[PDB]
Parts: structure tokens; sequence; C-alpha cells
């Protein structure tokens, strides 16, 4: 079990560290987070008490640093950094836990939802996506555009997510236009998981980290790229059968963990539509579409 | 974007650009079986590409080999005509290439725009106006190539005749227009309009007759009329 300590928590603030929450109060006396899960990546996020808009957060994993958030109050946020002196963290950590300055994770023993939103999800390709070699976390706000948004402005500030693109050149082969066009699995199978991504377990974690950072922060980008992985799958003919039956897995739990005030905006009508009653795998979700009719009737 | 009544003085500006209507690619004749189930039997089509600064008509004639086997011809059709533009533009020397292309239907968009990838600097645009171009096969010598065709086959028409030497390529197209407004909404009345005296020919390089500019005026008044007319045959008004 590992720790985030906090030096301290000079601004109030929401703190959020994978699906859980809690408020801390301005100069409240807390210290960060303990018996966090080792074997997992994590998010730890954060939106202002008194600016409400840009929530910003880092995802870690704790078997790659020690790491610690101190807030610094010329850029106005959260920092999360990495202390390289070992003993001096330990230290540091067993002070906080001694005085009981710090929240624990609370984690229910039956309860494998974080394990089943990032299956598939590795501090290695998130720090691909999101370039910034010189720290082993990554750092995600609400604001921050992808390099196909960038193409339609800072490029070291961007998502690098895979660029998919139904009606481009690389989506369609010459003299198959209304074939590839209308069954999307050459361009799935052959350039996007042989060629780009390699195996569908790189597909699936660049697709989880797509929808938790559309849900966590509110970033469109991300929102964009987590419905288009998922049409580019339903709208091929030939999925093997292992991808089809695990993606029911994926959404199934990305449906259920999302917050039913925020459906109106995190999930998009018309993908979700053509993919549940239209499209070639309309009848391979079976998991996801019951969840989706009993709980977001609405939107279909 | 879309093309309606508000940018229509730019169809007749300098830039290269031609219309598409597909609405006569797949025609089909629908009858019943021995077994008194339904069955269609196609008919030769064609594409409509127009000019419509110039008249020219590249008149693609689809004939019904090319549905043999298929599936899903209706679908079919709007790709079969987006690969047809596709390669009438590839045929054209650079400086002959639209600058855009407005399809008639909106179905057409996706086919075109896919097929035309390699041509990111050609617009593919709907229209909002309602155009009377599936009546292009009330023209008695379009109607005749196509249906005597035997084979695949591109005709090269100009759809204004000798207009353009007495009036603007605005007015021709509203002509035309007209014309094929009034053959759309009654084919006999609009026929006879345009055949009643006998003294008008239509020449033997021409798809209309030979009017003077007076009898024009005669003759646009008149399918103005029947427009009307049938208007009121129709609503009761
Ligand atoms: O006075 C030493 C401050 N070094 C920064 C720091 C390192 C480890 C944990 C925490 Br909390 C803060
Ligand atoms: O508003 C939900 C409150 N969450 C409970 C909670 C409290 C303290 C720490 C953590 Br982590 C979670
Ligand atoms: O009406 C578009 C306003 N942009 C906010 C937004 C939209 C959809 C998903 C996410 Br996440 C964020």
């Amino acid at each position: 079990m590992n720790t985030v300590p906090f030096t301290s928590a000079p601004i109030e603030v929401t703190i959020g560290i994978d699906q859980y929450s809690f408020n801390v109060k301005e100069n409240q006396p807390f210290h960060g987070i303990k018996d966090i899960p080792i074997g997992h990546v994590h998010v730890i996020h954060f939106q202002h008490a008194d600016n409400s808009s840009m929530r910003y957060g880092y995802w870690f994993d704790c078997r790659m640093g020690n790491f610690y958030i101190q807030y610094d109050p010329k850029d106005g946020l959260y920092k999360m950094m990495e202390e390289r002196d070992g003993a001096k963290f330990e230290n540091i950590v067993h002070n906080f836990k001694e005085r009981q300055m710090m929240v624990s994770y609370p984690k229910i023993d039956e309860d494998d939802t974080w394990y089943n939103l990032t299956e598939f999800v590795q501090m290695d390709k998130i720090r691909k996506i999101v370039r910034k070699d010189e720290n082993q976390f990554s750092y995600v706000d609400s604001s921050m555009t992808t390099v196909q948004e960038n193409e339609l402005s800072d490029p070291a500030h961007s998502l690098n997510y895979t660029v998919i693109n139904f009606k481009s050149r690389e989506a369609i082969r010459p003299g198959h236009e209304m074939e590839d066009f209308l069954d999307k699995s050459y361009y799935l199978n052959t350039v996007m998981l042989q060629g780009i991504f390699k195996n569908s377990s790189n597909y699936f974690g660049e697709l989880q980290f797509a929808f938790l950072n559309a849900m966590f922060f509110g970033n469109y980008g991300s929102s964009l790229q987590w419905h288009a992985m998922i049409e580019l799958i339903c709208s091929s003919a030939t999925v093997p059968k292992h991808m089809l039956d695990k993606l029911d897995e994926i959404l199934y739990y990305q449906i259920k963990t999302l917050p039913e005030q925020y459906s109106d905006i995190l999930l998009n009508e018309r993908v979700w539509n053509i993919c549940l009653y239209s499209s070639f795998q309309k009848n391979s979700l079976h998991n996801t579409e019951k969840i989706m009719e009993n709980k977001y009737p609405e939107l279909l | 974007g879309a093309m309606n009544s508000s940018n229509y003085a730019e169809l007749f500006n300098n830039d290269i650009k031609l219309f598409v209507d597909d609405t006569n690619v797949y025609r089909v004749t629908v009858h019943k079986t021995f077994e008194g189930n339904v069955a269609t039997k196609a008919i030769n089509g064609c594409i409509f590409t127009l000019n419509p600064k110039t008249g020219h008509l590249f008149l693609k004639i689809i004939h019904t080999s090319v549905w043999a086997g298929q599936k899903r011809l209706s679908q079919l059709a709007k790709w079969k005509t987006a690969e047809e533009v596709s390669a009438l533009v590839r045929s054209l020397p650079k400086e002959e290439q639209p600058k855009q292309i407005i399809v008639t239907r909106k179905a057409m968009l996706d086919p075109l725009e896919v097929h035309m990838l390699d041509f990111p600097n050609i617009a593919i645009r709907p229209t909002e106006l309602r155009l009377p171009f599936s009546a292009a096969m009330s023209i008695d010598k379009l109607s005749d190539v196509v249906m005597k065709a035997t084979e695949p086959q591109m005709v090269l028409f100009n759809i204004y005749d000798d207009w353009l030497d007495r009036i603007s390529s605005y007015t021709a197209f509203s002509r035309l227009t007209l014309l094929l407004r009034a053959l759309k909404t009654n084919e006999e009345s609009a026929k006879m309009i345009l055949l009643s005296d006998p003294t008008i020919t239509i020449k033997s390089y021409h798809l209309w007759p030979s009017f003077t500019d007076e009898q024009w005026i005669t003759i646009e008044s008149q399918m103005r009329d029947l427009i009307l007319t049938e208007y009121g045959r129709k609503y009761n008004v």
C-alpha cells in the first residue's frame, strides 16, 4: 500500500483519487492519501473551491517513484513532484501517518471498479499520449486539446491520441471506397490494430484512458476519442470475438461508473444509438446494451 | 456550405463547377411474377453532370449490366455515381477540373467526398434548391441515347444549344430550369407547347427547337402558365 504526502492544503479544494472524492477546507490539517493499492495506475485530481472552472490532475504509478503534492502559490495549483531521497520520504510519510493527518483510499474489498476501468491502461502508454518526458507522472486538465483538434494550439500541452478519421486516405483503400467506408474492418484490423497499436490491449488502453480523461476533467478531445474508438469497432463487420467480448465488459463498467448527472454531456446520442441498434455489432454488446437501456433510456 | 437562393449568382462566376444529379442512375420497372410476387427489372440509366456556366453536359450512361449480381442497388448507385464523377474529374486536364461539385441530393455527399479524397481542394457541396434535373430523361434525344446503349458510354452535349450566343449563362440556366420544371410537372403539355408549331424545328445538333428571341419569350410564358395551372389542378386553387 502506497502513499501520496502533501506539504499542506493552503487553498480550499475538492480532491479526487480515482472514482473517490473529498473536500479539504482552506488551511485544514491535511497531509495526503494513504493505502493506495499497488498494481494499478491512479489519478489524483483537483477542483478549486473558488474557481470550479478547469479541473486538473496527475496520472501516476507508485511503483515508478515516490510522489508528493505541494501547492505552488505563484502558479496557483497543487503540483505533483518526485522526492528522490527515499529515506527522507519514508520518514516524512511515517510522521504524518503517526499524527493521523492522512485520509485512507477507501477501497471496498468486493470492489473491482478501478481495475475494471484501468485493466489495459499502462503508465508507459499514458506518457506517450501526454508528452512531458522529465516527469514520471502526467498532468492533464479540462482545457488540453488533442493533436487532431489542433489539425482542425500549443503542441507541447496536447493530448497525442491516435488520429482516427473515417473519411481519410488512411481509412479508405483506393478502389475499395464504398467497401471500406461502409465496413471499417480494414482500417480497424490492418491499419490500426496490426499497423499502429500492434495489439488490442494497446487499443483498449487508449480507449479507457480517453474515457477517464473525458469523465474526470470534462476534456472534450478525450470524449471525441473514446467515442471514435468505440465507433470504429462497432462499424467493422469483422472483429475478433475476444475483442467484442472484452469491449462489452469495458463499456459496461464505464457506463456503470458515469455520474448520472453528466450523461447528458459525456454520452453522444448518435454514436451510441448507431453502435447499439444499427451497426454490425448491434447484437454483440449484451451487457453494455442492458445497462444503457436500464440507466439511460432517454438517450435512446 | 449549402448552395441556396442567397448565393445564386455564384453559379455563373468564373470558378469551374459542376452539378451532379444521380436521380436517373438506378431505374426500374416493378412487375408481377408468375407466382404472384413482385420483382424489379432494371433499365438503363444516366448520371447528369452539368457545368451551369458553359452548358456542357457530361452524360454517363449506366447500362443495366453494372447491376448484375449486386445487392443493395439503391446504395450502390450513389457509390457508382461517385466513382464515375471521380473518374471524369481525373480524365480532365487540371485547368479544366472543377473547383466545386454541387450534388442535388444530400445522400451523395459522403460517397463523393470519399471518392474525391485525392482532391482536397475540390469542394463538395449540397444545395437547398429543388432543381428539376430528374426531368432530363424527358428530353427526347437524351432518353434515346440512354435507352439504345448496349454498353457503358459517355456522351457529351451542350444543354443550352447555341443560346449563349444571345443570352447570358444566368438567363440560359433560368430557361433550362423552367423548361425542366415544366416537363416534370406535366410532360405531355410541356412537350405539346414545345412542338405545337411545325415550322420551328430542332436542328440535328441541338436538343431544343430553334426559337427566335420573341418566340422564346412566348414559350417561357406558356411554360410558366402550365406550371401555375398544374399547381391549381393539383391543389384545387
Ligand atoms: O522538507 C522536505 C520537503 N521536501 C518536499 C517533500 C518531500 C517528500 C514529501 C513531502 Br509531503 C514533501
Ligand atoms: O463525498 C464523498 C466522500 N468521500 C469519502 C472520502 C472521504 C475521505 C477520503 C476519501 Br478518498 C473519500
Ligand atoms: O457542447 C460542447 C461543449 N464542450 C464540453 C464537452 C462536451 C462533450 C463532452 C465533454 Br467531456 C465536454
